[PDB]
């Protein structure tokens, strides 16, 4: 019974991982944070480290509105409970567990907090599974098993300010993380002899 | 229970894909034996996942074998104790009774 | 005055000798420890098309 | 270690002290015993040994011996004074088995209580190969070997084995404990593609023809093994010359002209752009 | 000295470990001068650390500690509680031990 | 002991022989395998090793390798001829513990079957004290140390310890077994007359 249960668990994990890698490899609108213009150029050392920022999220929003992609959720108006703030986020973005502190420390245009916890707008709003907060127009969902490219970044010198690195061919290189957004009606699964389910 | 010594042990069953699953049952998709039974460990890298996927072909046999492992835990008990003493004159001639 | 000592690590009790030894040296609860299944987040988004 | 017991008849005080030491208060030497008993290290303490030594001696004269009615059998009056070095006790022991994948740092920590003063720690390693004996870890190369905490960097398949620590007191008493390391190994992911670094574009641009560029290559899948590289000669050899030694590439531009160099390991290619300015 | 980032890191690790959450969050109440709290785990401290926790500041310089009287309404206050910071509810144990 | 396998396509005969040996009838070498499997000495025999070696090679040409449907997967027609020396098997093993009093003769006997020609026997003894290692018993003083049966006269307290025998093949393969001896000692009866 233990052997069968572990077999099935491995099967489910493998299928989900395959789906995630297929989605990541075929992303259409791709944006590089910082000054980088290629996958290798992304680095954490220099005048301009390639970390996510508020203006980058604003750019992603503007690009998506230019393509007329439908929004996934509606804004939240206030509730009468004290210390409750309104939010104007209309899209859902999936991020790994590694970037969450970076998102929490981020500053807005005026220098205050951009991140808003689920505790403030729990009333008069529906909190999705895995929601940790919302920034700008996006609501952030943390998926435990998000994948990443290890060593795809630029070469790491000794001036490392504290970003994750991996060893590639005897040299240390930075990592790259997805921060994915999926739009409505983008993709469909093919079901062969599946009787109406995605996988049999 | 009594009469069984002074230890309790259990079994912990690690998942198929965990890093602690070390064994010698591996056969890769090409059909040759490999060192690692689990397809990929806790690695979250896209390169590793793409390289080590289980791919089946049109006429396929003996391509992908997997194995499993279990580990054990334990814990024991000890003994404690202490005492005190007194004399009869101390109880009888004390100003305050009920000392004991 | 026989002594239990510690049958684990080889310290036989006096009562048990050459022909005899401790059959039982621990207790087994028979209840195992398992890990639950990982959550799935990208599968529900999929919509199926028959082939 | 052997301990020595001295008994004072007048004050009914029994003194326990090391074999080398002596006392001149007027007590007499009753006997000696091993504080950690060889057969039962933990079942018997000092009090039982002192009582067993005193049971032999006579009540009238502690120097002489007598039978049961004249024995010293009352332990309530007798007081035991401790002067010997406290027994060496291992507070925390290494985990029995440690499992790790290759390329990760591992650390062992041990704590010892009691004993003389200036404790000495010495570590040993035994490989899993057949017929191998414990070998002392070179303290000069690894400074942490002499200290209690042993830190080992970037363990590999050859780092698998059994690690045992030895703690030495001032008097020489020794307690030891052992740990086992298990390393899991994965097959190389195989080469997917090769990239060029300083620089992916234009390499190094220098007007002087004598100046030679330096290029380094790598295979993107982490942990992949890159083979011996082969260079396909630079096309317009008049503008530039290209020669590779090992993995590093050196390109000497004869003339100010843009060129492209392709370096291949026999299966995958990388396209390198060369920009030279007069 | 403990900081906000250490508590964030500890919560991140306990989330990756899939450790269950002890407590649920609290939404607001009608009463004035009452602020919401979203701590889901229980943390025990000694008596000596409490002033250090009370003086703590978050990333942007604001006050981090939230007292019990702010969220006494619309919530259940556990035994010996003194406050709550970030994802943890701070519990004061009189006989907490320390290494010296 | 590594074994080398040769397959003759026309007659469907697989020949198992030593690594150094060769056969000139026209067969080809398919691979090598260990007859006593290191991980599972008693679970796997020669037939399983030969089957696993034959699974890789192609049906048309044993020189080349092929995928599943083109393998040699039928073992009814395949016949295995064994030319290698038989594996060395411990027919009789020493008693784990032998208990006796001082002043009594004690005899250890061991039997070994298989292997090549001579099974040179060597005996070793390890002292019971800490920090002791196995040392060869002086064959010159005790001629029986060379032969399989080892005998001691009037064992004493120093005779207690662990005894191991090593049997060596003409090819160099070895098999061992160990025994433990415990001796009882009593106090002197004291001089009555």
């Amino acid at each position: 019974e233990h052997l069968s249960r572990e077999l099935m668990n491995g099967a489910t994990q493998i299928t989900e991982a395959v789906l995630q890698k297929d989605l990541l490899a075929a992303a259409g609108t791709v944006l590089y944070a910082g000054a980088a213009t290629s996958d290798a150029t992304i680095t954490g050392e220099g005048s301009t480290p390639s970390v996510v920022s508020y203006k980058n999220l604003m750019r992603l929003d503007q690009i998506l509105t230019e393509n007329r992609t439908p929004t996934q959720t509606t804004i939240i108006t206030g509730s009468r409970m004290i210390d409750t703030k309104v939010i104007g986020a209309t899209r859902v973005m999936y991020v790994g567990s590694e970037l969450v502190p970076e998102l929490k420390a981020m500053k807005d245009l005026f220098g205050n907090k951009a991140f808003i916890e689920t505790q403030h707008y729990a009333d008069a709003g529906t909190i999705m599974n895995g929601e940790v907060g919302s920034i700008d127009k996006f609501r952030i969902i943390q998926v435990p098993e998000m994948l990443h490219w290890a060593g795809a970044g630029a070469q790491a010198t000794g001036a490392n300010p504290g970003y994750r690195t991996s060893m590639v061919s005897g040299q240390e290189h930075y990592d790259v993380y997805p921060m994915l957004v999926v739009g409505d009606d983008s993709f469909t699964s093919i079901g062969f002899q599946t009787d109406g389910k995605s996988l049999k | 229970p009594k009469h069984y010594g002074k230890t309790i042990k259990v079994y912990e069953y690690v998942p198929l894909l965990d890093d602690r699953n070390i064994n010698d049952q591996g056969i890769d998709a090409s059909g040759a034996t490999i060192v690692n039974g689990n397809l990929y460990g806790s690695s979250k890298d896209i390169g590793n996942i793409t390289s080590k996927l289980p791919l089946l072909t049109e006429n396929g046999g003996r391509v992908n074998r997997v194995g499993f492992t279990r580990i054990a835990r334990e814990g024991s008990i000890h003994k404690f104790g202490f005492f005190y003493e007194f004399t009869q004159e101390s109880i009888d001639f004390d100003s305050d009774d009920g000392l004991m | 005055m026989l002594n239990y000592n510690a049958p684990t690590d080889g310290q036989k009790s006096s009562i048990d000798g050459a022909n005899s030894d401790q059959m039982q040296t621990f207790f087994w609860l028979k209840k195992a420890i398992i890990t639950a299944r990982k959550e799935q987040y990208f599968m529900p988004l999929a919509s199926v098309t028959n082939m | 270690p052997v301990l020595k017991v001295m008994f004072h008849k007048d004050t009914n005080v029994a003194t326990v002290l090391d074999a080398s030491g002596s006392l001149s208060d007027g007590s007499v030497e009753v006997g000696t015993f091993h504080h950690p008993d060889e057969t039962y290290p933990d079942s018997v303490t000092i009090y039982h040994g002192v009582r067993d030594l005193l049971y032999k001696r006579s009540a009238k004269d502690p120097s002489q011996t007598a039978s049961y009615p004249n024995n010293i059998i009352n332990m309530q009056v007798i007081s035991i004074d401790m002067k010997a070095t406290p027994r060496l006790i291992l507070g925390t022991a290494l985990p029995r088995v440690i499992s790790t994948i290759e390329g990760k740092d591992v650390t062992w920590h041990v704590d010892v209580a009691g004993g003389k003063a200036p404790l000495t720690y010495k570590w040993q390693f035994k490989a899993n190969t057949v017929g191998a004996a414990f070998a002392d870890i070179d303290s000069g190369e690894n400074p942490t070997a002499k200290t209690a905490t042993l830190i080992n960097h970037a363990v590999t398949a050859e780092s698998a084995g059994t690690y045992k620590v030895i703690v030495t007191d001032a008097n020489g008493t020794t307690i030891e404990s052992s740990s086992l390391l298990v390393v899991g190994v994965q097959e190389p992911p195989e080469v997917a593609s090769i990239v060029a670094y300083p620089s992916p574009l234009a390499l190094s641009v220098a007007d002087d023809i004598t100046d030679g560029k330096t290029v380094k290559f790598s295979s993107l899948p982490a942990g992949s093994l890159i083979g011996t590289l082969s260079i396909k000669t630079q096309p317009d050899s008049g503008k530039a010359t290209a020669e590779i030694s090992g993995n590093v590439l050196t390109v000497k531009p004869v003339a100010a002209g843009d060129t492209t160099v392709v370096v291949t390991n026999g299966t995958k290619e990388v396209t390198v752009t060369v920009n030279v300015t007069e």
